[PDB]
């Protein structure tokens, strides 16, 4: 919890730096949510939907 | 003019330590009047529960009577020498001086000792004193600052013996005997801890011969092993509340941390204390003061009084506001201190920090003057540091003071702490801890 | 200079630092020295009953 | 008001402030770290 | 005066000078309810044009030397009685489980042998404690009066002085049907002092006592200004304490007994105050 | 002093919103007067949107309709949110109801 701790002193001091921490952090998760729903969504059918046969054919 | 030497012609403190563990100072200054004094690091900080009030109690029998001259022969003597005993004991210290005349000085010292050392204690006293040391509780239940002040640490210091008053509860102090103050008195009283300093019109070698008579063959040898050391005390950080409203008016009380005593951290929250500090509504010049929360006070008509302070205890302390107010203006008074309070964070200016500046250096100037105020600071410097710092370095200190490091310890010591929020009286209008915290930092 | 040895289950605290023998009280030596009177009686009576060369068999401890 | 102290909170409090000789002062970055962290995660969540 | 006046102590000094004097001691130190609002900028114009005069001003300096004081003195400074005693009592029903008796007479001038003697008088009567929570092992007053009546009391000696007339006497903060045993104690124990009950260590303790409290009345250089600032517009000039001790210390005991002899013979005024159902008027005392 | 206490709108939202004196033993059944505003806000907006799409017209009102659903991008969860969120307005309603007539507010 020590790394815990110079987090804090570096990202939730003032509101410039929380801000942009925030901004930034939304994009990043922004992006990581959309890659993990396209891998569980085209990883739970398999045989449905129109990836294979968009290439298949 | 030459005030960078007058402070370099301030006279020195030569500071000794006697063989018994003794710690002696003194300044010897053109005064015929002189305060000679004690100083004991034994407060209720290191009584328990079942020892609370024990010093107390021990101040109010060091002055009723001895094995040497019992009773009333004493305080005969020295009102036959025209001199003035006075006395105090705290959570950390205990003082107990003499403000004499030059050609009373060894009776004094030789009373002091008889004073100190050669307690006896009789059933009688203690019955007497019980009886009125319980009146004295039953009437300062009223003098409302005090009781803010216990409420305040007992709620600060929760577990620590530093959360109990000096005078502790009063149903152990009706229920002990001799046995427990014989203890106290074996236990804390001792030639290693205690401090004689004295000022006025007498040599520094004149009182070392003095205290060769008197002070040397002294206790000075401790029990088995029993020795108390200063705990790190645990502030908690919390709020009390006595909702009671059949008071005309209601005290507020909010602290933060402390420094302590070594770092410049002291010296930069006593210049936050010089920007804000005391204001009373018996002054002039209102609409025009100097500090903004005057400004306001005044301008609306917030409160009756308040002073921002400081106090410092061993490796801590509490760091503040008090106010009396009406019931009707307890959170625009609360607002507006906040504001004042974030004022001085994010934006320590010029013209603040130099006001400060010069508002400390007279508040300095002006406690120091008299024999009393200037030999306390010295007994309880040297409870506090091992050295009368001289005021040359004060000044020193003071002038490496920007508003640079004013602002990096109020982000320290100020930005979203957590608080210690003692309330009394008519406490209806009090904002709620949760809103408190929240404007502890305005993020726009 | 240290984390200051936290204690747990297993992390055995050893009689260096407790510190609660540096801020000692006076009935916490009397409660020492009452220790010292309990195990001084028990073992005098043990060697009361054990050095016994008229006595022939076990110890019969009474709390085990 | 002599007679008047707290009652104990050793039922609630985290384990940091719970020994009577542990500082405060320490244990504020990561207590404050720990909530503040789970605010800004919040605030991640309803902004995207 | 709300802050001033929230003392009971207050309203006994003022009501005992408004007791003493019919003319300008009476005066009050603070404005009276119905004169709140009712005053005129002329009154204050005509008092800054007639009593701020360059006759009647004492520049004293710590710090600075005298020259350049001096010499601002010069270049912004151009711009150019007899109370008689009234005898009697005010009483006022306040009625605070306090009751508060002040019992004075006339006694003298102010810078004399026989106001040393008047100081030497109330250091023999009693004084402030010397001790913090002490038993004032000194004041026979004390000492009758706790003989007398066991209950928590005040029993105080008082010394106003002035420049053309000053008063003397003593003061008692005591129970509501406990005060008349204490303020005829007081009385009778300063008749039997008056009768000649001088006691020589005594007078010397008491020469202790005021020579202790008038050079601590100079520790605070604020109050060394004080006592520069009115000695030299009082008397004409300051004098060294030296001579001044001196005198003090040089008075005789028959001033002393002569004094008491005056406090007692003498027509005495009286304020008292508070729940006053038994209270010795006057010719009970 | 204060903006929130000097400025008018400040007033009633500051008089209403921040300072205003409520009791604190409640569960959450007072949630509902707040989830019936937010209902409220939420089905003036869906029905906002409807009305940027739909056409009153007897002949053309289903196909329209249709329109919305199919044609139109996300119509469909649009017109999905107004109908179940006027389904869950009257299961709001009706609970803000009971607790009324519940725990005795109908003295008022
Ligand atoms: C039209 C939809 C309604 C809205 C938007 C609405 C709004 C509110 C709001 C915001 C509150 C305060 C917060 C709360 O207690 O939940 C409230 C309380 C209340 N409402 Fe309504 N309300 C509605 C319908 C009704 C109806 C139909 C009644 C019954 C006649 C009613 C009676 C009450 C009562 C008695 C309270 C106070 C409850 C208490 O103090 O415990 N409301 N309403
Ligand atoms: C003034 C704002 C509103 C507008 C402009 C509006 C507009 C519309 C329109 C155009 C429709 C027909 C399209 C459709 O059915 O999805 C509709 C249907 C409907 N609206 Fe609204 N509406 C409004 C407010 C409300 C409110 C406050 C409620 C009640 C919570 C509500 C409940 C319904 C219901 C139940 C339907 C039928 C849903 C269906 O059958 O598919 N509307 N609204």
């Amino acid at each position: 919890p020590t790394l815990t701790a110079r987090l804090y002193s570096l990202l939730f001091r003032r509101t410039s730096t929380f801000a942009l921490t925030i901004v930034v952090g939304a994009l990043f998760f922004e992006r990581a949510f959309d890659q993990g729903a396209d891998a569980i969504y085209e990883h739970i059918n398999e045989g449905k939907l129109w990836k294979h046969i968009k290439h298949k054919y | 003019a030459t005030y960078a030497q007058a402070l370099q012609s301030v006279p020195e403190t030569q500071v000794s330590q006697l063989d018994n563990g003794l710690r002696v100072a003194s300044e010897q200054s053109s005064q015929p009047t002189c305060t000679v004094g004690v100083w004991i690091d034994a407060g209720s900080r290191y009584e328990t529960e079942k020892n609370n009030g024990a010093g107390y109690f021990v101040e109010h029998l060091a002055f009723k009577g001895t094995k040497n001259r019992p009773g009333n022969a004493l305080e005969k003597e020295v009102e036959s020498m025209g001199a003035h005993l006075n006395a105090y004991s705290t959570r950390e210290h205990t003082a107990y001086y003499i403000k004499a005349l030059s050609k009373d000085l060894p009776k004094a010292v030789e009373l002091l000792a008889d004073i100190v050392q050669n307690c006896s204690l009789e059933d009688s006293q203690i019955e007497k004193e019980r009886d009125v040391i319980l009146q004295e509780l039953q009437e300062n239940d009223t003098s409302m600052r005090d009781v803010v002040f216990n409420y305040l640490h007992a709620t600060a210091f929760q577990g620590t013996p530093l959360a109990q008053s000096v005078e502790g509860p009063s149903e152990n102090v009706r229920k002990l005997s001799r046995a427990d103050l014989t203890e106290y008195l074996s236990r804390h009283y001792k030639a290693p801890r205690m401090v004689l300093a004295a000022a006025g019109g007498l040599e520094h070698r004149q009182l070392l011969d003095l205290a060769q008579k008197h002070f040397s063959g002294l206790s000075g040898t401790y029990d088995e092993d029993a020795v108390p050391t200063l705990t790190p005390c645990r502030f908690t950080g919390s709020e009390i509340r006595h909702r009671e409203d059949g008071l005309p008016l209601a005290h507020v009380a909010i602290a933060v941390e402390g420094p302590g005593w070594a770092n410049p951290d002291n010296v930069a929250l006593q210049v936050a204390n010089a920007i804000i500090g005391h204001y009373d509504c018996t002054y002039g010049g209102g609409m025009h003061l100097s500090s903004p929360l005057a400004s306001v006070a005044v301008t609306n008509k917030l409160c009756q009084s308040f002073q921002t302070f400081n106090i410092c205890y061993a490796d801590t302390g509490l760091l503040g506001a008090h106010f009396v107010c009406d019931h009707m203006s307890i959170d625009d008074m609360m607002f507006v201190l906040q504001g004042q309070w974030m004022r001085l964070c994010t934006s320590a200016t010029e013209s603040e920090v130099v006001r400060g500046k010069n508002l400390l250096r007279n508040a300095l100037v002006s406690h120091l003057d008299g024999t009393t105020p200037v030999c306390e600071d010295i007994g309880r410097s040297l409870l506090t540091y091992g050295r009368r710092i001289p005021l040359a370095e004060w000044e020193s200190r003071i002038a490496e003071v920007d508003a640079r490091v004013v602002r990096e310890v109020c982000s320290k010591y100020f930005y979203d702490q957590c608080p210690a929020v003692a309330g009394f009286g008519p406490i209806e209008q009090l904002p709620d801890y949760n809103r408190i915290r929240s404007g502890m930092f305005w993020l726009r | 200079s240290f984390p200051k040895y936290e204690p747990s289950r297993l992390a055995s605290l050893p009689t260096t630092l407790d510190p609660a023998e540096y801020d000692i009280s006076s009935e916490t030596r009397k409660a020492q020295a009452e220790r010292l009177a309990i195990r001084s009686r028990l073992k005098r009576e043990y060697q009361l009953q054990y050095n016994d060369p008229s006595r022939r068999g076990v110890v019969e401890d009474p709390a085990l | 008001h002599t007679d008047i102290k707290v009652p104990d909170f050793s039922d609630y409090r985290r384990p940091e402030v719970l020994d009577s000789t542990k500082s405060s002062k320490e244990s504020s970055e990561a207590r404050k770290g720990f909530s503040y962290l789970i605010t800004a995660t919040t605030t991640v969540g309803v902004a995207y | 005066k709300a802050v001033a006046f929230q003392n009971p102590q207050a309203h006994v000094i003022e009501n005992l000078h408004a007791a003493a004097y019919r003319n300008a001691l009476a005066n009050s130190l603070y404005c009276p309810d119905y004169r709140i609002g009712k005053v005129t900028p002329d009154e204050l114009h005509d008092y800054v044009q007639n009593h701020f005069t360059s006759a009647r001003m004492a520049l004293i300096g710590l710090g600075v030397s005298h020259p350049v004081l001096k010499q601002v003195a010069e270049q912004f400074l151009n711009i150019r009685a007899k109370a008689k005693y009234r005898g009697g009592e005010i009483r006022e029903q306040n009625g605070d489980s306090l009751v508060h008796a002040a019992l004075v007479a006339e006694s003298a001038a102010i810078g004399s042998a026989e106001a040393n003697a008047f100081s030497v008088l109330q250091h023999v009567l009693g004084a402030g404690p010397h001790v913090k929570r002490g038993s004032n092992a000194t004041s026979s007053l004390y000492q009758a009066v706790a003989k007398g009546v066991h209950q928590p009391f005040d029993v105080s000696a008082f010394n106003a002085s002035y420049s053309d007339s000053g008063l003397f006497g003593f003061y008692t903060i005591s129970q509501a049907a406990s005060a008349g045993d204490v303020i005829k104690a007081a009385y009778n124990q300063v008749k039997t002092i008056a009768q000649g009950n001088l006691s020589n260590p005594d007078v010397q303790a008491a020469k202790n006592k005021l020579k202790a409290g008038y050079l601590m009345s100079v520790e605070s250089s604020e109050g060394f200004l004080d006592e520069v600032g009115c000695q030299a517009l009082a008397a004409g000039s300051y004098t060294p304490p030296s001579t001044v001790l001196q005198q003090i210390d040089a008075v005789a005991d028959a001033d002393v007994i002569n004094a008491a002899k005056k406090f007692v013979s003498g027509r005495k005024s009286m304020a008292a105050s508070g729940n006053l159902g038994h209270t010795p008027f006057i010719d009970e005392l | 002093i204060n903006i929130r206490k000097t400025h008018p709108l400040m007033k009633i939202v500051n008089n209403a919103f921040i300072d205003l004196p409520a009791p604190s033993n409640i569960s959450s059944w007072w949630n509902f007067g707040s989830l019936l505003g937010i209902c409220l806000i939420l089905q003036i907006l869906t029905g906002l949107f409807l009305a940027m799409h739909y056409t009153p017209d007897t002949t053309t009102a289903f196909s329209s309709v249709t329109h919305i659903c199919r044609d139109v991008n996300y119509g469909w969860i649009i017109r999905y949110m107004h109908a179940n969120g006027a389904s869950m307005f009257f299961i709001c309603l009706f609970m803000h109801v009971g607790r009324g007539l519940y725990y005795g507010s109908y003295t008022f």
